[PDB]
């Protein structure tokens, strides 16, 4: 019994056409003139665009004239004025509606795409639909004899045919005439008669118009909406706070445009209405109501027919429509200039005092006056706005563990927005910690980034809990970790290694801690010599715990003292041993899997610590000496330049092809290239000799250049190469390359033609990484628009099946393996072993456990893995299916938000990605993602067969084959173009080549296997992410291709209607839900079906979701037309209405509600 | 034929969706903002099958539109005015007539004298 | 800059300024992506909500701040009844129906 | 400055949809601020205020609480004069002016208002 | 656990209804009822209900629970009140 | 407000009929005045600092 009828929560949204009546239901009361504003009072007029009466007041409780003014007359109108005064907010609020004399036909549904007016009426909208109405040729609305039903006459066929028959056949012409035309059609008469005719021996030379109309008749009758609304004959008003006419500064109003179109709909409403009472000539009434059209139309939508112009201004007027067809400010924000901040831990932000002081304002009044100094609200105010020396103190307390999230202008992917403990800094500029400095992808030229202050209890807990640092230590996109040391620290470890033979060396032994002392204390160097000493490791196995291991090992004194970071566990000191460089990530993550988060992040903060204090005690620096250029720098230049001058006199005198000279003397060039950058790394490498005992001897070269290069801390082979030894082939805006190299390097001088050479190529380097940086998030845009509702739900379903993973081999001509693809995955079922037993069936493979992969020797190189490309789950993710990589270790949690986080690792590598049998680059991803049909498609064999010839070039024609075999045959079509590779009477399998081309997906998908379309997107993308060496795990290349794969097509007969292509979320619910449920044969068989990521992303359940991206004019007139309802799961569409999200913190609150939804 | 034929077989799919292109390849009068959404409408968003329900609803002006109608001139002249203005005054004429006619029309008129002298 | 609560458009109830304080920081979709991410619900709720454009959410969670009680007490935005007018502005009807 | 005041009628005039610094994109109608809707600060202060007074009312009498309240007209919407509380009192004028004084006398070492006012 | 806040996802799996959870606690405890279980220390009631949870006291059913008691105590307790009221309308 | 009506009336009406709008120095920046300026309209009082 309940039935309440206010304002409460809502389950659901509807959209449907609006009755005259309906507008009446919000109709406050009528506007009757185009008056605004008072000339000389500035007051809202009677019945004007902007009254009293209708609307809202102006003032918040006081009535128009003044008869009542404060509280004590809230719910009475006035008397002198019916004036209901309320609030002012009721102006914001408050309908309102015109009734036009006419009909007029709303512009929407009758002129957009399709004509909804026109299709449903079943005629031509531009054609017939414009002159009927426009008053020009009159038209039939049912006749008995002679004529039709809606056939088209002029003045002449009229009144002819009015002479012959007549009042009888009556049929008027213009919108009135449409209206009868809507409200004579019957739908259900003709649903039924279109179902019989439409059914009768037609092959497939009718079908479609049939199946198509039939569906729309059906929808719009089950819809119900009456045709009748189609055309409106009361026009709503929209409320005056929503286009208000505000003065500026010193008089100079300011209006919207809306006032204009309703000011001149209703003059020209109101002349008609004028007109329709005096004389009535058929040429100026006729007119008048062409205008009211133009008029209303100009209003609901410009567009869209040449514009209707005026207020001065040479642009068009905001319409309606273009105020909702196509960021979100908030308060308790900032933002400023970022700075490194070394003192800080992983988990902290250097926060600005001031900044901080304006940002907490609220806080800071409410814990004032709370524990006393402030008497009152005002008295806080009063208090920290002459900031008196306890506030701060009080700010102290405030901030305390009330996390505060930084957030960069280029957000990539979710380490984009970052929680971090606020600590007040004497400054005015934000201090960042270095580490989580490469996750913003910030560096500090200048670049700012802005601060959000978590407001509610769960707000401070999601950031706590989800977007802190310390909780992000390994990347989403792919399993490393992604606070790895960079530049700085990493050169410092480096250098806290690196062997170097005597020199104060000598192996006087110890025990750790103490070598700390013998390194203050001089005497011993630091990078000696080897040196022994004792080290206590630790190792636990099976029953975990701990178990000592103290040995005499020979490292250095930078690896004894650096042994102290190291946590408990670990190997230890072999991870030492090594020195800085790729290792040094690589040590943080088997500490970060072996040990866990914590261990981890201290383990990272002293890591950090240690190499920029002992970066900063080495003092690396970089002198014009550094880079040392070859001797025989001028010697191969001239050796190659003698070889090109020999090829250029055979040129002369004929002999080798004067046509690809070019090419090879470019080879010539190339060679010596690569001869100058050989010779300046072999000797910039090893270099020295220092004087061990006896003297003579070589290691490698301490040239500060080098180590900058072997240990990251950009400094690369490339740039290298080009500072001492030479900088190569350069380009050409023609895009070929010049036969004269830059002989010279950065280290010497450039000569102005080189250097005017050399622009180019910056130039086209700068361009074009402009390009593909906004062409990155262009893609992202849709992947994202693609992917972003699906969640990893009902915890873990069955299925075994899964795609077979195997290390993608090259291997067959170039040899190239990667065996970690399989990691963190469930496995499908026991995946065998040379023998018995082994790997259990639903096993998560973990980090151990692939190690364990390795016990069972180079055999076995094939496990069956359940992915999210399969798993029989309905509108979701089964969690074992996915895997578990994250920044956490365990498996992925239920409710999360695969989606976003899949299409943001994809589209984050996007801005180092160059654009161009290979394609290759973004462009490439882009085509594979979009499943775009080649230039030049194969062909595969659809049923095996015999091959043989199908009437040579008889058509048409143009080669045929036709594979047939045990039952049936087909013809295959060949254009000539291109050859073959299956002679006659061969046999073929079931999708064999016969083309050796480039294969299309659809074919694949339709023909190969789902498990084939998938493995070769999935290892197609890859290998364009391989050449420009980025690493990402292939489960999100997965997860976009598993709703790439939504929708298929049903042939046979169910209760579905065939020939309609549907997603196999319904299909599969409702095959399952009829196999048990009356009969099988109620139901047809589906068929999987590729379409690309725009494709897939234009359907869509909710109409809002889809109004949002897609062209809002379209899906919201559709959308209208058959009574749809939004209701109402997705994240996009439960975004812009501002509610919780059906995702992480969420879920539990939807899945309780979508419950609660099913008792009525 | 010829815009169905050259639509179709040009775009596949024009790659760019080269909208200067076949605009031109249309006929009556050009530069038109009306025209314009409906190919913007068609090219993408529903491929395929879009390209088939184009031809199928292929098979203007309020000034231009009034003109049109206003060009029935039936212009007058002194005689054709003259005559006008007298059939007016013909049907006047026998409309006051008809109200002289009216009995109650003449004593209305006599008791609402009597009220405007009695103020 | 940085800003705790001043000015609003009247148009659309979003934070403006630079006539005594700074306008408000923006969000978007870049942003809306990584919260989406992370499961930030709450987070986003309010960053959609209270903490921009709801008329009283925004007064009535200030109240519950400076009483130190949190919490959120959310509504529609008017980000979006302005929507609801606009389309029913025209011929077209959308209704928010209950269950 | 008749002609003055007719130069302030000219023009429809501007209208909201209009670029300005053409950034992406600017709106004239976007940079107008509301002044109709209160500081949230101004509320807080407002509501603390009824607080305020609604416990300084406490420490009183009730034939003065009730004098100071019904004649400045506070918590009763319509506030009444020294003749309409002087009849429903008794003693009429000078003598509920005099407890009405008295109350304010009250009020000069309390700091809450004090400081409330500003 | 102002730093992870993972010793906490161990004892309830799912850092989201780990917030859930948690937010619920630290709600009682910013309004109403407050008493802590683990000793304050200085530490906001954000992290306090999270130093709970990592203490093995305070859960989700736990709370439920603590929850129906509440209610039986404040229904149970002062049910004269409202016989009473139920004798009003007969 | 009534609550403010009282507040006053306990502390001094003086309750004008006039607001505030003078320029003032942005909170933050700070500096010394070297120059000021006055553009009067053609036909107001000009000002004794003007
Ligand atoms: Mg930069
Ligand atoms: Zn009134
Ligand atoms: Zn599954």
């Amino acid at each position: 019994l309940k039935a309440q009828t206010k304002t409460e929560e809502f389950d659901a949204i509807k959209i449907a056409l609006a009755s005259p009546d309906m507008i009446r239901s919000w109709s406050f009361g009528e506007v009757k003139k185009p008056e605004t504003i008072n000339y000389r009072t500035f007051k809202p007029e009677r019945d004007g665009l902007f009254c009293a009466r209708i609307f809202g007041p102006v003032k918040d409780y006081e009535c128009l004239c003044g008869k009542y003014k404060r509280l004590k007359h809230r719910g009475v109108i006035c008397e002198k004025c019916g004036v209901e005064v309320t609030q002012t907010k009721v102006r914001r609020e408050r309908m309102g509606h015109i009734e036009l004399a006419s009909p007029t036909a709303h512009i929407w549904f009758l002129k957009s795409l399709p004509s909804r007016i026109g299709l449903l009426l079943d005629m031509p909208l531009r054609d017939i639909e414009r002159v009927l109405y426009f008053e020009s040729y009159v038209v039939i609305e049912g006749g008995m004899t002679n004529l039709e039903r809606q056939q088209i006459l002029t003045e002449e066929q009229y009144l002819d045919a009015l002479e012959e028959f007549g009042d009888e056949f009556d049929a008027k012409m213009g919108a009135e005439a449409i209206q009868a035309l809507l409200k004579s059609m019957d739908l259900e008469q003709e649903c039924e008669q279109l179902r019989e005719e439409l059914n009768e021996t037609n092959s497939e030379t009718k079908r479609k118009k049939l199946t198509k109309r039939i569906k729309l008749l059906e929808a719009f009758v089950q819809s119900g909406n009456k045709p009748e609304w189609m055309i409106l004959t009361v026009l709503p008003v929209l409320p005056p706070d929503l286009r208000p006419l505000v003065p500026l500064d010193g008089g100079r109003f300011a209006t919207s445009d809306l006032n204009d179109l309703y000011r001149r709909v209703i003059n020209r409403n109101n002349r008609l209405k004028r007109l329709l009472d005096l004389a009535a000539p058929d040429i100026i009434v006729r007119n008048e109501k062409r205008m009211l059209q133009e008029a209303v139309d100009a209003l609901l939508d410009n567009g869209r027919r040449g514009r209707a112009i005026t207020g001065s201004n040479k642009r068009p007027l905001k319409s309606l429509a273009d105020m909702i067809k196509g960021g979100k400010r908030v308060d308790y924000s900032g933002r400023s200039v970022i700075t490194v901040g070394p003192y800080l831990r992983l988990h902290q932000c250097g926060l600005p005092k001031k900044m901080a002081l304006e940002l907490f304002k609220p806080f800071i009044y409410g814990k004032l006056e709370l524990r006393g100094l402030a008497t009152t609200i005002k008295a806080a105010k009063k208090m920290v706005e002459r900031e008196e020396a306890v506030v701060w103190d009080i700010l102290d307390e405030v901030i305390r563990e009330h996390p505060v999230l930084l957030n960069r202008a280029p957000t990539l992917h979710r380490l984009g927005i970052q929680a971090f403990e606020p600590v007040l800094i004497e400054g005015k500029a934000i201090q960042l910690h270095p580490l989580v400095c490469a996750a913003y992808n910030a560096d500090f030229d200048g670049d700012q980034m802005a601060v959000h202050v978590p407001l509610t209890l769960e707000a401070q807990l999601e950031a706590r809990a989800l977007m802190m640092s310390t909780n992000n230590i390994l990347s989403p996109a792919n399993g490393e970790p992604i606070i790895v040391p960079s530049q700085d620290v990493v050169l410092g470890l480096y250098y806290m290694t690196r062997d170097c033979v005597n020199a104060k060396g000598e192996g006087m032994v110890l025990t750790g801690p103490k070598e700390a002392e013998r390194l203050y204390r001089s005497g011993l160097a630091s990078l000696h010599a080897r040196v022994k000493v004792r080290i206590t490791e630790y190792e636990k196995d099976a029953n975990g715990e701990l178990v000592a291991k103290t040995s005499l090992k020979d490292t250095t004194v930078g690896r004894a003292i650096l042994w102290m970071i190291v946590p408990k566990g670990l190997p230890y000191s072999i991870v030492n041993q090594a020195l800085g460089k790729k290792a040094i990530s690589k040590m943080l993550n088997t500490c970060y899997r072996i040990l866990g988060l914590k261990p981890t992040v201290i383990f990272a903060d002293q890591i950090m610590y240690t190499g920029f204090a002992y970066a900063a005690r080495s003092g690396a620096s970089v002198g014009i000496d550094d880079m040392v250029i070859p001797e025989k720098k001028h010697e191969i230049i001239s050796e190659a330049e003698a070889e090109v001058a020999e090829i250029q006199e055979q040129f002369q005198s004929g002999l080798v092809t004067a046509g690809e000279r070019y090419n090879k003397v470019i080879d010539i060039w190339a060679a010596a290239n690569d001869r100058v950058s050989k010779a300046m790394m072999d000797n910039l490498q090893t270099e020295t000799v220092i004087n061990r005992d006896g003297q003579e001897e070589k290691q490698v070269s301490f040239n500060s250049i080098y180590m900058m290069a072997d240990s990251g801390a950009r400094g690369s082979a490339a740039q290298i190469r080009q500072l001492a030894g030479m900088r190569g082939l350069m380009a050409k805006p023609d895009g070929s390359i010049i036969e004269t190299p830059i002989t010279a390097n950065f280290r010497e001088g450039l000569n102005v033609l080189q250097y005017f050479i050399s622009t180019h190529g910056a130039r086209k380097g700068l361009a074009d990484t402009a390009l593909k940086t906004a062409n990155s998030g262009y893609l992202t845009r849709r992947l994202v628009d693609v992917a972003q509702d699906l969640v990893v739900t009902e915890d873990d379903c069955g299925t075994h099946e899964g795609i077979m993973m195997t290390p993608v081999i090259e291997g067959g001509d170039v040899k190239e393996p990667l065996r970690d693809r399989v990691l963190g995955r469930v496995t499908a079922e026991d995946v065998l072993k040379p023998g018995t037993a082994d790997i259990l069936v639903p096993r998560n493979t973990l980090l151990h456990e692939q190690w364990c992969d390795l016990l069972e020797e180079n055999s076995v190189d094939a496990v069956k893995v359940r992915s999210v490309v399969s798993c029989d789950t309905d509108f979701g993710v089964c969690a074992h299916c996915y895997g578990r990589d994250l920044a956490r270790g365990h498996i992925i949690n239920k409710g999360e938000a695969i989606g976003v986080i899949a299409a943001q690792s994809i589209g984050e590598p996007g801005t180092q990605l160059t654009m161009r049998d290979i394609t290759g680059g973004l462009p490439r991803v882009a085509d594979l993602f979009e499943a775009r049909r080649p230039k030049e498609p194969a062909i595969l064999a659809e049923i095996s067969g015999i091959v043989s010839f199908g009437k040579e070039t008889k058509g048409k024609r143009r080669l045929v084959i036709t594979p047939v075999d045990g039952s049936d045959p087909y013809e295959e079509m060949i254009p000539k173009w291109r050859q073959l590779n299956v002679f006659e009477g061969e046999r073929v399998e079931r999708g064999d080549v016969i083309s050796d081309g480039p294969e299309a997906p659809h074919d694949i998908l339709r023909l190969r296997g789902v498990h084939a379309v998938t493995r070769y997107i999935v290892n197609e993308v890859q290998d364009v992410y391989r050449l420009q060496g980025v690493k990402i795990n292939d489960k999100h290349i997965e997860v976009i291709v598993r709703q790439m794969l939504r929708k298929a097509t049903i042939v046979n007969a169910g209760s579905s209607d065939f020939l309609e292509g549907e997603q196999v979320e319904y299909s599969r619910v409702k095959i399952a839900n009829r196999e048990l449920e009356a009969n099988g044969k109620v139901g047809a068989t589906y068929s999987r079906d590729l379409l690309g990521i725009t494709k897939a992303s234009l359907a869509t359940e909710s109409f809002i979701s889809a109004a949002s991206f897609q062209e809002t004019t379209r899906v919201l007139t559709e959308a209208a037309v058959a009574g749809k309802r939004d209701e109402l799961r997705g994240l996009k569409e439960n975004v812009i209405v501002g509610r919780l999200i059906p995702a992480g913190t969420g879920y539990a609150y939807h899945q309780d509600r979508m419950r609660r939804r099913a008792a009525g | 034929q010829s815009q169905l034929k050259l639509l179709v077989t040009r775009g596949k799919e024009q790659g760019y969706l080269t909208y200067a292109e076949v605009n031109d390849h249309l006929p009556e009068d050009i530069v038109d903002s009306d025209q314009i959404e409906d190919i913007i409408q068609m090219i993408n968003d529903m491929g395929i099958q879009v390209m088939e329900e184009a031809p199928d609803a292929d098979d203007t002006d309020p000034v231009r539109m009034y003109m049109r109608e206003m060009g029935t001139v039936e212009l007058l002249t002194r005689e054709g005015e003259i005559d006008i203005a007298k059939r007016i005054e013909d049907g006047i004429n026998q409309v006051q007539c008809s109200v002289a006619e009216y009995p109650e029309a003449i004593t209305y008129l006599l008791e609402q004298y009597d009220r405007v002298e009695a103020e | 800059h940085a800003r705790s609560t001043g000015s609003y458009s009247l148009v659309t109830q979003q934070p403006l300024g630079g006539k005594a304080q700074f306008g408000g920081q923006r969000f978007g979709e870049m942003e809306v992506w990584a919260l989406e991410a992370y499961g930030a619900a709450y987070t986003l709720q309010e960053m959609l909500t209270v903490k921009s454009d709801d008329v009283n959410g925004r007064t009535k969670m200030y109240k519950n701040i400076v009483d130190g009680n949190h919490q959120m007490e959310p509504g529609m935005p008017e980000s979006f009844n302005v929507l609801l007018k606009e389309i029913r502005s025209l011929g077209i009807n959308i209704e928010l129906e209950d269950e | 400055d008749k002609i003055r005041k007719v130069l302030k009628i000219a023009k429809e005039p501007i209208s909201m949809e209009t670029p300005i610094g053409d950034d992406e994109d600017s709106h004239l109608g976007d940079f107008i601020e509301d002044t109709t809707l209160e500081l949230p600060l101004d509320s807080a202060t407002t509501e603390s205020l009824r607080a305020a007074t609604h416990d300084v009312l406490a420490g009183l009498t009730a034939r003065e609480a009730k004098v100071l309240r019904m004649r400045f007209g506070i918590d009763m919407n319509t506030d009444y004069t020294l003749e309409e509380v002087g009849k429903q009192f008794d003693v009429t004028r000078e003598r509920i002016r005099q407890i009405e004084a008295k109350a304010l006398r009250k009020l000069r070492h309390p700091s809450r208002s004090e400081v409330l006012r500003s | 656990a102002r730093v992870t806040v993972q010793d906490a996802v161990e004892k309830i799996g799912n850092r989201f209804d780990l917030v859930l959870v948690a937010a619920r606690r630290a709600r009682q405890m910013q309004v109403g009822g407050k008493d802590p279980l683990v000793p304050e220390e200085n530490d906001k009631t954000t992290v306090i209900a999270l130093r709970e949870i990592e203490e093995g006291l305070i859960n989700n059913q736990i709370l439920d629970v603590r929850e129906r008691q509440e209610q039986q105590e404040q229904e149970a307790a002062e049910l004269q009140a409202v016989t009473a009221i139920a004798e009003g309308r007969r | 407000t009534p609550e403010e009506k009282l507040l006053r009336a306990i502390f001094g009406e003086k309750a004008s009929d006039v607001k505030d709008s003078s320029l003032r120095v942005p909170n933050g920046v700070s500096g010394t005045v070297i120059d000021v300026q006055v553009f009067t309209r053609d036909g107001v009082e000009k000002d004794k600092r003007a």
